């Protein structure tokens, strides 16, 4: 699968993948708000036929009280494309882009606690550490773990 | 507490200040614009000068706008471009 | 004017409006109106109307503003707020008039020109937006946006070389300023560089790039551009260096392998496979270098490389392996290599329990044989043998009955076969296993929609929609277009044109939204300097409607609208029954067709729809116009030929009452492409040219009856050939022939359709359309 930065031309197919795989769905003007505010951040995994199979919708959260940090607004991969590390490869490309452009320090996300497999991928494969428990975060009334990933190692790995 | 981006999409229309710029040798460049703006206005003035001095048989208009379903302004554009030949225009519209 | 105590309150209404302190904005309105001396003031009644339009109260808004404009119509503010108000209801023609009237009383009012330019760029009036921005550059040459909107204006107009100069004298200001924001400055240069490369100044761009590359935070842009410029100027040593570092960053991206090929210029496959083989070894986990060479490798080189790819994924158990192969199957030479290799895997795993009895490695787990049988069910499904494909995925299910990905293929097999109902019954089981995966949910619902199961599928989607409303309504709220499109096609097939027309119109409303959404980003992006992406959105908004979703909507709508014209029976809520019984179907079908004509001209179905419309309207020069355009893409298209026959036949059979100007244009252009024939020979000629393609036979056997209805026995004899030597004697074309017999396009063939139905059932035994009654 081809992995590449997401351009405005891609966002309508990204929304299609979203509404296929996730219950957390968004409007297109929001998809514009990402690609036109932090364009370097969002990435897609595409077919030979241009069919997006996985995506990452990334964002720089605006907090002046502390260090700059990134936030995954949404991430999903089609079930038809598991065991390909697209989740990992996509999170890596977005994380680096958070460092190059905005000197980002960490990166955050929220996830269903009933989804251990996804959680385990963040926990073991991508070094995502839980920072808090935010209960009934989703409409389902399900508690979401507010994970975090230290980007100090990755940034030093590139300062070389 | 999933915002769905509603709160975020309000940062777009929020009030902001018009940023300004250091004044450095600008009237030099600002005069160069009026050179390219004038030669734009000149070139555009002479394009329509040639188009205006063309015969415009009205019955040709009502035929093109109805057979091609285009508008009067577009039909007038095609006719003047073709120096008032309906066929030589009605043909290019088909293309 | 106003008293300094009652006037300075008006200055508050504006700030409260500029900052969206609306309810506060009403407070200072009441403080001025409750004074009876000014209880009906123009500007105050005007801005209070607008402050109420930013709330729900629009009907009152138009009253208080119009009343306020009536009180004082020589005020620029009163005209200004009328255009602003009208702009919210997308009356641009009128709002732009008020903007001009406003400017007559305030000679050079800045904010009026901004709302004008904002509306001018939205309307794509690029030369007027040029001047409107130029005034802003003349008035305030210190404001940052004044230069940007001007440079944007030239770039949209394709005066690329001028816009580069404009970005330069603006950029000269930024290096001197110490308050410079590094991301904004980085975005500025990358847009300045993008301007140059669009103007063909490749050398100048590279020198520009290097100097400011230190100042550009984005390094994917700096390097992807460098590797592109270095190829243009012949610098293959440096370009190859850049792409190695791009491959290091993202191996999975394809362009970096293609860029390396262009830089290294391999002599042949041997030296070309080394580019990917080096990527195998440097980053072994990556799959892209293991797959890409299978596109050009042939014979022994291909078979050796393919064996590595499958063994790595039949062991690792990758579900999406057949997906990459899916694109490779166009080559039948490579198919037999795959079919033989894997059936080789099959045997050696069943008896000897390893990939090859000769290879010396640890025996493989029982998963690998299943992960094989997963492939061999998707293989024999693509070669049109679902008969054997079922006996694999089934024998694969007895081994493991809890594998969802096994059922998705069980449904896919029936889908490619004729039976949709049986396949949808399998997607039902797949989602029952994992009930939290909306993916399988959506595909089940889609498979259920295709089986004319609207209520069944809504309940399926209802699981993942908001619990405060109907699922269907939630899908309209969230722009779930795969749902509108597959359920509109589902309705239409059930002769419910009312409900199907509903959805086609709901889709266009979405495109109206996404087209309107850009407006708030004209001042936003000029403030954030994300200028590269801002343009790329503007250029996307222009051809927005060519996305495959709208074509799937307009197709259904135009098809439905034609079917109604022939045989007739909070914006406006779209009522189904009202939509179907429309007085002017063809004139509504054109509303769908016009975006197709302007934005997707490379697809022949566009013009062939324009024909079927303009044919029924007797606009002969439009039938000619579209046939010409379809002719330029495929002169032998079967549907195009059906259009050409009727265009040629109706001209000769009805030429006397035509304008002496049509016939002129109608005949010389026709003779250039039609030549001098009659409809029957030009049809016979078409059959002789295309006699081996069944879609072309059916489109001739339809026209021998349209020209000579007494040839019904020839027509049925032409379109029934089941000689396997034919091209596209497939499932869909056969269904079209049986349809055509039932359609009466070939006349009444009650006795004949049965023979074609029971014979096609022999070739697609799982096909519902050929099942006995
Ligand atoms: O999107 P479309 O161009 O209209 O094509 C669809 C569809 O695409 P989407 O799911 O993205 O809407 C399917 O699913 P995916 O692989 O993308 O998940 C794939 O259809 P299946 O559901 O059967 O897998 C199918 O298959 P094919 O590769 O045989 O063309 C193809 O189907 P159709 O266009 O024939 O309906």
């Amino acid at each position: 699968m081809n992995i590449r930065n997401a351009r405005p031309e891609d966002l309508m197919n990204m929304q299609h993948c979203n509404l296929l795989c996730l219950p957390e769905n968004y409007q297109m003007k929001y998809y514009f708000y990402h690609g036109l505010s932090w364009p370097q951040l969002s990435y897609i995994a595409e077919d030979e036929n241009g069919k997006i199979v996985g995506y990452v919708l990334a964002k720089m959260e605006e907090d002046p009280d502390d260090v700059p940090h990134g936030h995954i607004t949404s991430l999903a991969v089609k079930r038809s494309h598991r065991r390909l590390g697209l989740a990992q490869k996509l999170m890596d490309q977005a994380s680096r882009a958070m460092i190059e452009n905005f000197n980002a320090k960490y990166v955050s996300l929220h996830v269903r606690k009933s989804n251990r497999a996804a959680l385990h991928l963040y926990s073991n494969t991508l070094n995502f550490q839980i920072s808090e428990v935010e209960p009934k975060y989703y409409a389902d009334g399900e508690d979401a773990y507010a994970m975090k990933r230290d980007l100090t190692q990755m940034a030093d790995e590139l300062r070389r | 507490k999933h915002d769905s981006g509603a709160a975020d999409l309000e940062r777009v229309t929020d009030y902001a200040e018009e940023k300004e710029i250091q004044s450095s040798n600008l009237e030099t460049a600002m005069s160069v614009i009026g050179d390219r703006r004038s030669r734009e206005q000149k070139a555009k003035q002479e394009r329509e000068k040639e188009l205006a001095k063309v015969t415009i048989k009205k019955e040709d208009l009502e035929l093109i706008m109805t057979e091609m379903e285009i508008s009067r302004a577009a039909a007038e554009r095609s006719l003047r471009e073709h120096m008032g030949n309906v066929v030589e225009a009605l043909i290019a519209l088909t293309n | 004017s106003l008293p300094p105590k009652e006037n300075a309150l008006f200055k508050r209404i504006l700030r409260c409006y500029e900052h969206k302190q609306y309810r506060n904005g009403l407070k200072f309105c009441k403080q001025i109106l409750s004074n009876p001396k000014f209880a009906e003031h123009g500007e105050t009644l005007a801005m209070k109307g607008l402050t109420l339009n930013c709330l729900g109260k629009k009907e009152e808004a138009y009253e208080l503003v119009r009343r306020g404009l009536r009180n004082d119509l020589k005020s620029h503010v009163c005209w200004h707020v009328y255009g602003l108000l009208q702009r919210s209801d997308k009356k641009y023609d009128e709002a732009i008039k008020c903007y001009r009237n406003a400017l007559k009383w305030d000679k050079d009012n800045l904010q009026i020109l901004r709302d004008l330019s904002l509306l001018q760029i939205q309307m794509r009036d690029l030369e007027g937006y040029r001047e409107t921005r130029y005034q802003l550059l003349q008035l305030r040459p210190a404001q940052r946006a004044s230069w940007i909107g001007y440079a944007i204006a030239y770039h949209l107009l394709e005066d690329y070389e001028m816009a580069a100069k404009i970005l330069e004298e603006f950029r000269k200001t930024q290096q001197t300023s110490p308050d410079k924001v590094d991301y904004e400055y980085s975005e500025l240069l990358l847009y300045q560089n993008q301007v140059l490369r669009e103007a063909g100044l490749y050398r100048e761009a590279l020198e520009h790039l290097c100097t400011y590359e230190k100042q550009i935070c984005d390094k994917l842009a700096v390097e992807e551009t460098k590797g592109e410029l270095l190829l243009q100027l012949c610098r293959l040593e440096d370009a190859a260096d850049v792409y190695r570092g791009l491959q290091e960053r993202n191996p999975e991206n394809w362009a970096y392998y293609k860029g390396l090929e262009k830089a290294l210029k391999p002599a042949n496959m041997l030296e070309r496979l080394k580019i990917y083989e080096e990527a195998w070894t440097k980053y072994p986990r990556g799959l892209v270098p293991r797959r890409l060479p299978l596109n050009f490798l042939s014979g022994e080189k291909f078979k050796e490389c393919l064996d590595k790819f499958l063994r790595m994924n039949f062991s690792k158990g990758c579900p999406p392996v057949f997906n990459t192969l899916r694109s490779l199957y166009k080559d039948k030479e490579k198919v037999a290599i795959i079919e033989e290799l894997v059936v080789g895997y099959e045997t050696s795993l069943k008896s000897c329990r390893l990939f090859n009895p000769n290879d010396d490695g640890k025996e493989e787990p029982p998963t690998t044989l299943l992960w094989v049988q997963y492939y061999l069910a998707q293989h024999y499904d693509k070669i049109g043998q679902p008969s054997i494909a079922l006996e694999y995925i089934n024998t694969a299910i007895e081994s493991t009955p809890t594998l969802i990905e096994l059922f998705l293929v069980k449904a896919k097999i029936y889908k490619h076969a004729g039976n949709i109902k049986e396949a949808a019954r399998w997607m039902d089981e797949a989602q029952a296993l994992d009930t939290a995966d909306r993916f399988i949910n959506s595909k089940c619902a889609k498979y259920m929609l295709k089986a004319n199961l609207i209520k069944e599928a809504e309940e399926m989607c209802s699981k993942f929609t908001r619990e405060g409303t109907s699922a269907v309504e939630n899908l309209n709220e969230m722009q779930c277009m795969w749902f509108q499109t597959e359920c509109a096609q589902a309705y239409k097939a059930m002769n419910k044109f009312g409900e199907a027309l509903k959805k086609c119109h709901e889709i266009e409303r979405h495109f109206i939204e996404i087209t309107d959404d850009q407006f708030d980003f004209h001042t936003y992006c000029m403030r954030k300097i994300t200028l590269r992406s801002y343009v790329d959105l503007l250029k996307l908004e222009d051809v927005l409607r060519q996305h495959p979703f709208y074509f799937k909507a307009a197709r259904i709508a135009i098809e439905i609208y034609l079917k109604l014209h022939d045989n007739p029976l909070p914006k406006e809520e779209l009522i189904p029954e009202k939509l179907a019984k429309v007085e002017t179907p063809l004139e509504e079908a054109i509303k769908f067709l016009t975006p197709l004509k302007n934005l997707v001209k490379n697809k022949i179905e566009t013009h062939l729809f324009a024909f079927e419309i303009y044919f029924r309207k007797e606009k002969f020069l439009l039938m000619l116009q579209s046939v010409k355009r379809a002719f330029a893409i495929d002169s032998s298209h079967p549907w195009l030929h059906e259009c050409m026959i009727r265009l040629f036949n109706t001209a000769v059979c009805e030429s006397k009452d035509l304008s002496d100007t049509v016939r002129t244009v109608l005949k010389q252009e026709m003779n250039r492409l039609f030549g001098a024939t009659n409809p029957k020979n030009f049809n016979e000629t078409f059959l002789k040219r295309n006699s081996d393609s069944l879609p072309h036979r059916l489109s001739a056997a339809k026209m021998v009856y349209y020209l000579d209805p007494s040839s019904q026995k020839r027509a049925i004899e032409l379109a029934t050939t089941l000689d396997e030597s034919l091209t596209n004697r497939n499932l869909q074309t056969c269904m079209e022939v049986l349809e055509a017999l039932y359609d009466g396009s070939l006349g009444d063939c009650k006795e004949a359709a049965e023979i074609y139905r029971a014979n096609c059932h022999k070739l697609f035994p799982y096909a519902l359309a050929f099942m006995p009654p």
